[PDB]
């Protein structure tokens, strides 16, 4: 069912595929908050902002009910970066390659 | 590169 909740031990899985993105090398543009030093207008633009960081914290205070609300702030570090980026970017570049390391990661956390 | 919003 996608409506049960995550248990304690799920929890210790989940920081693991999160963990594995944070060590991955494309990770780089979303190890922190978009910084408004490198970018002035992102937070204009960009008004649901998500990043490594934030999640860690939410996944060390149990924020998530659910897998697929985990799921949700993980696709929004991505789906922004191509929002924001054009597609010839080195950003764009990196949240391709970690979008398809997360599913790789994601598939085997549900089996 | 430095970030930049895309135009197109």
């Amino acid at each position: 069912s996608v409506l049960t909740p995550l248990t304690e031990k799920d929890y210790e899985g989940l920081k693991r595929v999160l963990r594995s993105l944070q060590a991955h090398k494309m990770a780089w543009p979303f190890l922190e908050p978009v910084d408004p030093n490198d970018a002035p207008d992102y937070y204009g633009v960009i008004k649901e902002p998500m990043d490594l960081a934030t999640m860690e914290e939410r996944v060390q205070r149990r924020y998530y009910e659910k897998l697929t609300e985990f799921v949700a702030d993980m696709t929004a570090i991505f789906d922004n970066c191509r929002y924001y980026n054009p597609s010839d970017s080195p950003f764009y570049q990196c949240a391709e390659v970690l979008e398809s390391f997360f599913v790789q990661k994601l598939k085997g956390f549900k089996a | 590169g430095a970030k930049r919003h895309r135009k197109v």
